[PDB]
């Protein structure tokens, strides 16, 4: 009908505005991206915004900070959207671990480190993923752990140093007791330098993107091995018979969330 | 010689513990080992000397 076609056109315009905000995302110009996110439906298009943030995090590493800012803003708007984004990130990390692909697991680890750095996901699941990467001796797992350490050394120092000590002991046992090549020794040296410096050059907290208050934001402990819900049902628009009440609720939510010389 | 003595703050830590102030060893060409289980199994009732004794008590770090 005409109402379903108008809802589909509004959803397509919201997806196009989200794609234009993700493509033109800047660190110094995040207010335009926040206004483009607030212009569309934030509750009805939360799954589409999470998919656009995941695509911007996977496509480029520079847009990972903007995706973490959007995830933190979505978590500060509602804890269910942040929990769904953390569950989708945990499911993507589990899929990248099970698929045995280095680039997909590296992008999932970077997205998980950006989500933990934006105070949107719990650090226990990231610590368990780092322990699973340390328990499995591989070059790509050590590189992903070194990338997570360089991304969130401040979070690892503020959370738990016993995991860093266990990672150092595992790297020492990998260098001598296990087989270590020149690249594995370079990765172990990079992990030792990241543990010694504590990621002081690139800390966990990123400036210019943290515009969401941590008091209104909630942290969800969504494991990778658990049955995490991606909440992608709300990303595609459906012919809701109560769509006028949903539009009124979205409008109300957007309105509420807005001499001496001589001496 | 320089007394490299590490002062511990919290008593929750063990008395023998790798401090973060110490630089890591980061150990990275064969050893003259005997044959694996060829002979020489240990007899009964031999042990390390202080197996029943704990490694550290609460007074160890203070001492």
């Amino acid at each position: 009908k005409n109402s379903l076609a108008y809802q589909r056109m509004s959803w397509e315009a919201l997806k196009k505005s989200i794609n234009g905000l993700i493509n033109k995302v800047n660190i110094s110009n995040i207010s335009i991206i926040i206004q483009e996110l607030l212009q569309e439906n934030i509750v009805r298009g939360r799954g589409l915004l999470s998919r656009s943030v995941l695509q911007a995090q996977s496509a480029s590493p520079i847009f990972t900070h903007v995706y973490a800012a959007l995830v933190a803003i979505i978590n500060s708007k509602f804890p269910q959207i942040g929990e769904l984004i953390l569950k989708r990130l945990i499911l993507n990390f589990r899929k990248g671990y099970r698929r045995n692909d280095k680039q997909l697991c590296l992008t999932a680890s970077k997205f998980v480190a950006h989500l933990i750095n934006q105070n949107v996901a719990h650090e226990v699941l990231c610590l368990e993923m780092l322990t699973l990467l340390l328990e499995r001796p591989t070059d790509d797992s050590v590189e992903v752990a070194i990338g997570f350490l360089k991304e969130c050394g401040l979070k690892l120092t503020q959370v738990s140093p016993r995991g860093i000590n266990a990672i150092f002991e595992r790297l020492r046992n990998i260098l001598h007791e296990s087989e270590i090549d020149k690249r594995v020794q370079y990765m172990i040296e990079v992990m030792f330098a990241v543990r010694k410096d504590g990621f002081k050059d690139h800390p966990i907290i990123l400036e210019g993107l943290d515009l969401v208050e941590e008091d209104d934001q909630f942290t969800h402990m969504l494991p990778l091995e658990d049955d995490y819900n991606p909440e992608d049902v709300l990303n595609v628009f459906k012919m809701d018979p109560n769509f006028m009440e949903n539009e009124e609720k979205y409008k109300a939510i957007k309105k509420e969330i807005l001499i001496n010389l001589v001496s | 010689p320089n007394v490299v003595f590490i002062k511990t703050e919290d008593p929750d830590l063990p008395a023998f513990y790798f401090d973060p102030l110490i630089n890591p060893i980061s150990h990275r060409s064969q050893e003259p080992l005997p044959d694996d289980d060829e002979e020489f199994e240990l007899p009964e009732f031999v042990e390390p000397f202080l197996k029943d004794t704990p490694l550290y008590t609460d007074n160890t770090a203070n001492g």
